[PDB]
């Protein structure tokens, strides 16, 4: 209702429309290349700003601040693994995907192994992962932030948001979305820094957070419900390792071997094998512009511990009877969720610490985060479906019908998400951020295991790669089905899930499943006859500098990934510096 | 002290990147 809020929300919309219009007036969207891969024309700053803005959603604000309040600062684990794995993207994987001349990541595996069946399998698994683990978190976290900050209807508001990100997606393609994401990253970081400032002022500095957080317990620890009674001191007092990234390897909530290995594995699928991030790396002007943007994204991916996790911990210090509630009656009154109220942490700092003018800015921040992520998913799924599935059904399709089918898939994936919104609203509290990271740790390691063997081990053949993926879905589905069967409960109400299934952290099962998919792929590969090198040029990390005539199991200016040695020198030295800073910060909080 | 933990982390990291330059210099050429 404030003049200022409304003006700040429409200045944001004027920026987004302004840069959209400039981009469509510049770029060509009458071709598949242009509409789907920005004409292969993006420079370092669009690539990195896009990689950041395509990743950071409303779920980062709601999830990381929620978990920061709940469990302290080891969820920075999620964001900081990425520094190391975005170096992998540039220096190891994108070299190979730029010489392969692929538009989709299923197409790479078609070129590398050569069946009809791996490319179709990967497309259908990818599309379901985007429904379950990427769209669901954005709809859920949007609904938290609208319910708390605004108090609007969380059905109508999600429809209206999903509808305007539909129009923003179909209207210009990757080009528009990338150049716009350079605005949306500025808006996200700007408003997030302003809220960090107010929060750290309220608790009385950085020193204030680290001398007040461990004391931040609720004073309402006794229930009116029989067979609950006195809530345990384990589950309302803050965790006594709350200021340490590296937690105990058997009893930690995030064990350190699980953090470092298991997140490197699942992050490897997310950053290096996944169409949503890798389409930002197939639209670059040159490999040196891809490596430069990898570094911008990676320095930007430090920011989330200081802009979401610590704010959420400051939220538990300031509203301990509302953010750290444990009694069911109290949690039903505070946030409508019997199982806890961590999720209101960021939403509540915004609705209590921000003045008349800047509340509008923080609405612009969450809108920018949510719009950028949903648009990146709707475009990447458009490409995935159109290029892979629609060219199986109609081979002689051609670059006009394909754009029509690309824009009609965005409409379909919006309507499917609208239909899926009540299911995701059935997830109760901060359980959902454990569900999404668990489903990721059960489905993705088989895909990580194939792409590392498809890229680094040229002995691996099509039978190996396919039975690797299906053996993995089988092992993974074991954990998923028996878990979802007993639900989660809370610390107050432990589930009856037998411990051997549960008690192994899902990031540890990520590691076992990766090595089991790897071993199966290698074993079936080594029994069956190999793929010779005449089939493999410029599609394996060994052969990315080949010049020899490949024979397809399925112009030359994209094949060339030679960079200027001066500019190579510069991106190589900034990568080592960026790693050194990441390693220093992991040391500081370990 | 946190600052010492940070610097030991960086020190072991510069040791590992010196090992990477050693291994590829003697084993790729
Ligand atoms: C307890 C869990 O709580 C949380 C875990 C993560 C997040 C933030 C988040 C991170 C990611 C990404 O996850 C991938 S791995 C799939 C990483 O590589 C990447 O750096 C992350 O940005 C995806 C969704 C979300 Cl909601 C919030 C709560
Ligand atoms: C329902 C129940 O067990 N209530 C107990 C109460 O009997 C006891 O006096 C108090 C002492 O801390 O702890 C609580
Ligand atoms: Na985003």
């Amino acid at each position: 209702d404030n003049p200022a809020d409304i003006l700040v929300i429409a200045a944001y919309f004027l920026l987004v429309i302004g840069v959209g219009l400039w981009s469509m007036c510049r770029t060509n969207r009458g071709t598949v290349g242009g509409y789907f891969l920005a004409g292969r024309s993006m420079v370092w700053w669009p690539v990195g700003a896009s990689l950041f803005a395509s990743n950071i959603g409303s779920g980062h604000f709601v999830g990381l601040a929620g978990t920061g309040a709940a469990s302290g600062l080891a969820v920075a684990g999620f964001e900081w693994n990425a520094l190391f794995v975005v170096l992998l993207l540039g220096w190891l994987f994108a070299p190979v995907y730029l010489t392969a001349g692929v538009i989709t990541m299923p197409q790479y595996l078609r070129k590398r192994f050569g069946g009809r069946r791996i490319r179709l399998y990967l497309s259908v698994l990818s599309l379901f992962l985007y429904i379950f683990t990427k769209i669901s978190v954005d709809m859920f976290s949007g609904a938290v932030f609208i319910q708390q900050a605004l108090g609007w209807n969380i059905y109508a508001s999600v429809i209206a948001l999903l509808g305007i990100t539909m129009i923003y997606t179909v209207t210009g393609g990757l080009a528009a979305l990338m150049y716009t994401d350079t605005v949306q990253t500025f808006v996200i970081l700007g408003g997030a820094c302003i809220l960090m400032g107010y929060a750290f002022h309220e608790v009385g500095g950085y020193s204030g957070l680290f001398d007040k957080y461990l004391g931040a317990a609720t004073s309402l620890t006794v229930s009116e419900d029989p067979a609950v009674g006195n809530i345990s001191s384990f589950c309302y007092r803050p965790r006594p390792d709350s200021y340490h990234l590296l937690r105990h390897p058997v009893t930690g909530d995030l064990p350190w071997p699980a953090l470092l290995l298991g997140l490197t594995i699942v992050s490897g699928w997310y950053w290096c094998s996944d169409q949503v991030i890798v389409q930002r790396c197939l639209a670059g002007k040159s490999l040196t512009h891809i490596k430069a943007g990898c570094i911008l994204c990676g320095y930007l991916k430090l920011t989330p511990m200081f802009l979401m996790v610590m704010p959420g911990m400051i939220s538990r210090i300031l509203y301990p009877d509302e953010v750290a509630c444990v009694v069911p009656e109290v949690c039903r009154r505070v946030c409508g969720t019997e199982v806890g109220c961590s999720n209101i942490a960021y939403p509540r700092l915004v609705v209590k610490l921000m003045p008349n003018g800047l509340r509008g800015l923080m609405l612009a921040v969450m809108l920018a985060a949510l719009m950028s992520s949903l648009a990146s998913i709707f475009n990447s799924s458009s490409t995935l479906f159109t290029m892979d599935i629609y060219t199986r059904l109609r081979p002689r399709a051609g670059d006009r019908e394909l754009l029509l089918v690309g824009r009609l898939w965005v409409v379909f994936i919006v309507v499917v998400s609208v239909a899926w919104l009540p299911v995701v609203q059935a997830a109760q509290g901060g359980q959902l951020f454990d569900y999404i990271q668990a489903v990721s740790s059960y489905l993705a390691p088989p895909v990580s295991a194939v792409f590392v063997l498809a890229l680094f081990v040229p002995r691996v053949n099509e039978q190996g790669a396919f039975w690797g993926l299906i053996g993995g879905l089988l092992m993974g589905l074991a954990r998923l089905i028996p878990e979802f069967s007993f639900g989660s409960g809370s610390c107050v109400q432990p589930s009856a899930c037998p411990a051997f299934l549960c008690g192994v952290h899902y990031l540890y099962f990520a590691i076992v499943l990766f090595f089991c998919s790897g071993l199966l792929t290698l074993t079936v590969s080594l029994c069956t006859a190999p793929i010779p090198r005449k089939h493999l040029h410029r599609l394996v990390f060994s052969l990315r500098h080949s010049k020899e005539e490949r024979e397809d199991l399925d112009a030359r200016r994209l094949e060339d990934i030679s960079e200027d040695p001066s500019w190579a020198r510069v991106v190589n030295l900034n990568a080592l510096l960026m790693m050194a800073v990441a390693v220093f910060l992991w040391g500081f909080y370990a | 002290q946190p600052w010492m933990q940070g610097l030991i982390a960086v020190a072991v990291f510069l040791v590992l990147v010196a090992i990477a330059f050693a291994v590829n210099h003697f084993w790729c050429q």
